[PDB]
RNA sequence: GAGCCCGGUACGUGAAAACCCGACGUCUGUCUUGAUGGUGUUCCCGAGUAGCAGCGGGCCCGUGGAAUCUGCUGUGAAUCUGCCGGGACCACCCGGUAAGCCUGAAUACUUCCCAGUGACCGAUAGCGGAUUAGUACCGUGAGGGAAUGGUGAAAAGUACCCCGGGAGGGGAGUGAAAGAGUACCUGAAACCGUGCGCUUACAAUCCGUCAGAGCCCUCGACGUGUCGUGGGGUGAUGGCGUGCCUUUUGAAGAAUGAGCCUGCGAGUCAGGGACAUGUCGCGAGGUUAACCCGGGUGGGGUAGCCGCAGCGAAAGCGAGUCUGAAUA
RNA sequence: GGCGUCUGGGGGGAACGCGGGGAAGUGAAACAUCUCAGUACCCGUAGGAAGAGAAAACAAAAUGUGAUUCCGUGAGUAGUGG
């Protein structure tokens, strides 16, 4: 019968706190900094390097722009749909959302990465070529939204 | 599948409660119910600790006195840590001490001491406490003493069960708990566990379904 | 919660305090100066048994040395008569023999000079 | 409070699909007549952050 | 060290009067001289206002291509096919109807009152303030600002005698204890004495350490003192021996700091932060935030977040993709 | 302007609100743009809460939401910046 004191924790799962400058013995008189220097007292940044222009500095920034109104979609390739759906049918957004191929309220494309054996139909956002012939070729339907 | 015969008051068994392989028959995670019991004990700890550091000491605001020709040492303030009555380098804080536990492992410690509980047959089932309408601790008692012989013992009671309730209150090692406030650590820390079989039929209900 | 440090120091204070009893001045009063003393009374305990051994066998080289001249015979041609023999007694029980039993240590003169070479000198 | 990412560093610095920390080389803004075609070929696209400032590029991207 | 001695607790009870919440009324206004769905035209729909220009403020936006909002100075319209906004601007569509006014709830806080709580402190701590406390004291003034807790269960606080001017003490008593006497629980260290044992006035001593004669004490055995798998104290004498810390190439010091003791005095906390590494749950899935319901540490909560496809400045394509006239 | 008669105001308060004025030590390893910070402080005012509040609003072709306020995400993102 376990109580309250049968309990105890994994083996080295808990660590023993090292506590600086406690004496010689463990760490004493520094605390791991060393002797005098910016560095013994506070801190040193991260961006700092010297004097010498920064490498965050010196570098030309990426070119180009982000385009806010890209459209992204949430890709499924057709070995997924081969290995959740052995027995094809009809296959819809939801059905990978319940599938857990794509998140559940996100633009669906479907891609050819994998090999497609069953006869599915298919209602997606769009279709690559080779998704398409894929899917066309088993049978299948690949109709888009 | 274990099988747990209901008791009643009068002393006749009256049926059986079936418990669910997958609550009453997993296999107790030790660490993680340590774990669990850490951080409900961490949960129930309240942070009032304070003390005043060198900026929240009164007074203070002023240069003491020269700092050359006087041939002490150098002081900024007078309520400096070094200083006596002076302000805590550092010191307890009000802070909050609860985890975030995530569910499944809440759920899995209570599994499993509820299911160490009943590999003892440590789990009990009755009908009603006491008989109603009126809190009677002298027969609460006995029924107790007959279900059980140990120290400290867990009643899991309705909410609506107050005659039971005040009946078990007052017995030394007796702990009431309602159905839906289950938790490892009371579990735990009670030798038996007694089931009303509204209790132990509402725990099953809102457990497996 | 607050900690008093009152205990933990006293423990080691007392020992110190205890093991720099018969010392002189603020050696033996004095916690900083009684540890200062017992780090170098310390280091001189471990020193001086290393170098016991030496000054025990120097002594008995002395004696030794000082018995064999009794006997017409140096330190130095007694030892290597002595280790020519065979004779396996170190200088401590040399010198025991020397100062308690001079018939022992005349025979035992006597074989090392029986184990000595004819010339001492010769190149052999 | 969250952190704040450094921002030349994110706009000087980029991450390949296995993470690996991708610049662009630089002397390549102006004063380009008397370099010669080879020259600014191979100080074209983008390569990999050498191991040396990867620590500090990561530290300041994350 | 009390559930059964007391105050109390669980549980029930109680308001003359005052005040606060409701409810029903007197009372007040208000519609009923009213209501409906139809047809084609003139008027009205908030003016020194919107707009514009100059100089500014604030918006992710530091004047920038700078939209919306706003202050001062000039200029200054329209009333619905009117006007404003949809990040310069123009056209089309879409949304709305400025230059008039009120509006409860969800939200922030505690001078003060009530009831509690604490892996908070326990008299150098905790409020500066457990005691005359913002007092004493310091400064003309604004202002600064301390220190001081505990006899005993009950004062039963030592009647009486003696020494003494008293203070103080010795007897005698009270007390379980006066090694509790209003200088009072426990009573450490620094510092100052008294008594005993050893040693010290021919001696150059980081004051100790290793050998070590003698003297004293003590534990056993055997005789009358003498050894022993003994232990202690002090030690004449010999060998060795340049205090500690910091900063240093390097300091026993003639580089720095320390008169001593007892208390206090320095890598801590917050954030679904970032990286790395243990450990636990679940696992192509993991996980909830706010919030709601539980007198709890429990249950719910899919909004999001991280994985699940990459390449390209981007359009885009996609196990490929970019550059490229090119499978180069 | 004077006279007489009634009704109000004046000051205090620990925090919270609104509307104005508004620094510097600091960081940028110097410093002036910038930050610190609309912070510290000052001024005028309330209330038990205050302010905002009923589209001359968002949105993007969805036959879309529908006063204000507050909390969590969005997100240390889009951007902005000697």
């Amino acid at each position: 019968v376990i109580k309250l004191h049968d309990l105890k924790p994994a083996p080295g799962e808990k660590k023993a706190k090292t506590r600086v400058g406690r004496g010689e013995g463990s760490k004493g008189k520094t605390a791991g900094r060393g002797t005098k220097g910016t560095k013994a007292r506070k801190n040193v940044p991260v961006m700092f390097e010297g004097g010498q222009m920064p490498i965050h500095m010196r570098l030309p920034k990426l070119k180009g722009f982000k385009n806010r109104f890209r459209t992204e979609y949430q890709v499924v390739n057709v070995g997924d749909i081969n290995k959740a759906f052995p027995q094809g049918g009809t296959v819809g957004v939801d059905e990978l959302v319940a599938k857990g191929l794509v998140r559940k309220n996100s633009l669906v494309k479907v891609l050819g990465d994998g090999k497609l054996t069953v006869k599915v139909d298919v209602t997606a956002n769009k279709f690559s070529g080779s998704a398409r012939e894929a899917i066309t070729a088993a049978g299948g339907s690949a109709t888009e939204l | 599948t274990l099988k747990v015969d209901v008791k009643t008051p009068a002393g006749k068994t009256d049926g059986s409660v079936e418990l669910p392989a997958e609550l009453f028959d997993v296999e107790p995670n030790i660490a993680l119910m340590h774990q669990v019991v850490t951080a409900q004990l961490a949960a129930k700890r309240q942070g009032t600790h304070s003390t005043k550091t060198r900026g929240e000491v009164s007074g203070g605001g002023k240069k003491p006195y020269r700092q050359k020709g006087t041939g002490r040492a150098r002081q900024g303030s007078t309520r400096a840590p070094q200083f006596t009555g002076g302000g805590t380098v550092h010191g307890p804080k009000p802070r909050d001490y609860s985890q975030r536990t995530p569910k499944k492992m809440i759920a899995a410690a209570l599994r499993g001491a509820l299911s160490d509980r009943a590999r003892n047959d440590r789990i009990h089932a009755v009908t009603e406490l006491v008989e109603g309408q009126t809190p009677s601790t002298k027969s609460a008692k006995t029924f107790l003493g007959t279900l059980t012989e140990n120290k400290k013992v867990l009643v899991v009671i309705g909410r609506t069960d107050e005659v039971g309730a005040k009946s078990v209150r007052n017995l030394p090692g007796v702990h009431v708990i309602s159905p839906d406030q289950l938790n490892t650590y009371d579990v735990l820390n009670a030798d038996d566990v007694v089931f009303s079989v509204e209790a132990l039929n509402a725990y099953i209900s809102a457990n497996s379904k | 919660a607050r900690v008093k440090r009152a205990l933990n120091a006293q423990k080691k204070r007392r020992t110190v305090l205890k093991a720099s009893k018969g010392y002189r001045g603020q050696r033996s009063r004095l916690y900083r100066k009684a540890k200062e003393q017992q780090l170098h009374s310390l280091t001189y305990a471990y020193r001086d048994r290393r170098a016991r051994k030496g000054e025990f066998r120097k002594l008995w080289i002395s004696r030794i040395n000082a018995a064999a001249r009794a006997n017409d015979i140096t330190y130095n041609r007694l030892i290597q008569g002595l280790k020519a023999a065979g004779v396996e007694v170190d200088r401590k029980n040399l010198a025991e023999l020397a100062v308690s039993d001079p018939a022992a240590f005349t025979a035992l003169v006597d074989v090392a000079r029986a184990a000595l070479p004819e010339d001492v000198n010769a190149p052999s | 409070p969250k952190a704040k990412t450094h921002s030349g560093a994110s706009k000087r610095f980029r991450r390949t699909g296995t993470g690996k920390i991708v610049r662009q080389k630089a002397n390549r803004r102006h004063l380009l007549e008397h370099k010669p075609t080879k020259r600014t070929r191979r100080l074209d696209g983008r390569t990999t952050v050498s191991a040396a400032d990867n620590s500090r590029i990561n530290k300041l991207l994350n």
